[PDB]
């Protein structure tokens, strides 16, 4: 069988940059190779076919080259839209496999995150349970460090963190920070802080309540 | 070929 | 012009069955040859079928990780694809889909999902701003959506009004059961002045909770 292996793995490009992504074939497969983009939560959209011919309503940006073993694809003037991953696929026999694909981010100005904090919900209270949440919206670059602290003393035993895909409007990056506590666990402190720290700033972006005021 | 619905290979 | 539309997707126990379907218009179906493509959630994409036309007597091709237990078929009258599964495994949960020919079209994709975990209506509750010491013109709301399961779950705010300004986040695995929160930046002048709502749904245990996010 055919192992297909891409490179690089990921990509983070600014607009107007041109860059290649490349993908070798273990055995020769003449010119049996296509080339696609996905963007997430969608299917993936042909690109190249047969290693070098750009597919119908295809940006002329986009530009396919090899024949043999080693091939790769070229994005002349990176577009804000080029966002996505990459793969390739040959088709010279049976099973057709992939790339591991190619994770394409758009290259931003840094941008602090807006942080904001919530109490658990009185809904959920009369249900026996305390979940505590914060969001940390709209910044770059992707990494980014939170902490909690309930009564000045920290937090790291129910945390749960999830990003989101770098969205298409402003390239940007969020995430919610989940803390979720007894019910009654809740109940027996008042003060409940969430730390940021990000790129941006050494200071950790602090916001705060409290359960008894 | 890509453009052959069923090509043989 | 040319589409392939799935169906057939949903939860189904281990070592369980079901059969997925392809729909397609817009070409001469019985003349292209056919497959599916699978993509587990966050992996890369894997080749699973393909079926090639009556003129070359429907000659069919698998993936190891899925011969004899997977079979793919067509129906050239309807201008249908099919893939019967047998025996799944927790390895196959995955989007599954429809291709022609090479790869030039690809469908939506319809979900599996191989869980032996029950199905369960989400608990929504609403989030809203504590404490005090405001430093935004902008108030950002939200939607909590705790315990359920399967995936997915569909969170819209004022029944599709408020398009931007809203994160959805993705979701986590704790004890069988998923949770998501979602997002929402308007106006202090908007807010409480008009009625901010979100809008959950669940389409397997068949749930549509409107939830009114309301001051402390
Ligand atoms: C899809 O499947 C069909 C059916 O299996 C297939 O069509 C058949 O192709 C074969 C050729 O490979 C044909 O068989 C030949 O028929 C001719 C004419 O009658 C005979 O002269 C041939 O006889 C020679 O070979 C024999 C050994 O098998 C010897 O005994 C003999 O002495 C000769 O040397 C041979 O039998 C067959 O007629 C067709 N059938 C039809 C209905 O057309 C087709 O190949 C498959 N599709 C594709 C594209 O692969």
């Amino acid at each position: 069988y055919i192992q297909m292996t891409q490179s690089p793995a990921s990509l983070s490009v600014s607009v107007g940059e041109t860059v290649t992504i490349t993908c070798r074939a273990s055995e020769n497969i003449y010119s049996f190779l296509a080339w696609y983009q996905q963007k997430q939560g969608k299917s993936p959209q042909l690109l190249v076919y047969a290693a070098t011919n750009l597919a119908d309503g295809v940006p002329s940006r986009f530009s396919g080259s090899g024949s043999g073993t080693q091939f790769s694809l070229k994005i002349n003037s990176l577009q804000s839209e080029d966002f996505g991953t990459y793969y390739c696929q040959h088709f010279w026999g049976t099973p057709f496999t992939f790339g591991s694909g190619t994770k394409l981010e758009i290259k931003r100005s840094d941008a602090a995150p807006t942080v904001s904090i919530f109490p658990p919900s009185a809904a959920q209270l009369s249900s026996g349970g305390g979940s505590v949440v914060c969001f940390l919206n709209n910044f770059y670059p992707k990494d980014i460090n939170v902490k909690w602290k309930i009564d000045g003393a920290e937090r790291g035993n129910g945390v749960l963190n999830s990003w989101t895909s770098q969205d298409s409007a402003d390239s940007t990056y969020s995430m919610s920070s989940t803390l979720t506590s007894g019910g009654d666990e809740y109940e027996r402190h008042n003060s409940y802080t969430c730390e940021a720290t990000h790129k941006t700033s050494t200071s950790p972006i602090v916001k705060s309540f409290n359960r008894a005021a | 070929t890509w453009l052959n619905p069923d090509p043989s290979q | 012009e040319v589409q392939l539309v799935e169906s057939g997707g949903g939860l189904v126990q281990p070592k369980g069955s079901l059969k997925i379907s392809c729909a397609a218009s817009g070409f001469t179906f019985n003349i292209y040859a056919m497959n599916w493509v699978r993509q587990a959630p966050g992996k890369g994409l894997e080749w699973v079928a393909r079926i090639r036309s009556q003129s070359n007597n429907y000659t069919t091709y698998y993936a190891d990780s899925v011969k004899d237990r997977f079979t793919i078929s067509r129906d050239d009258s309807q201008s249908m694809l099919y893939l019967q599964m047998n025996n799944l495994k927790t390895e196959d949960t995955a989007m599954y889909y429809c291709v022609r020919q090479m790869g030039d079209y690809w469908g939506q994709g319809t979900t599996l999902t191989v869980s032996s975990a029950v199905k369960t209506p989400p608990s929504v509750y609403p989030l809203a701003p504590g404490g005090g010491a405001i430093s935004n013109s902008m108030v950002t709301l939200g939607c909590l959506v705790n315990g359920y399961f399967p995936e997915p779950v569909t969170v819209t705010w004022n029944a599709g009004s408020l398009g931007s300004g809203v994160h959805t986040f993705p979701a986590v695995l704790q004890s069988d059961l998923y949770t998501l929160s979602s997002s929402v930046t308007v106006p202090v002048s908007t807010w409480p002045s008009e009625a901010v709502t979100c809008n959950v749904a669940h389409p397997a245990s068949a749930t549509s909770v409107d939830k009114a996010i309301s001051p402390v």
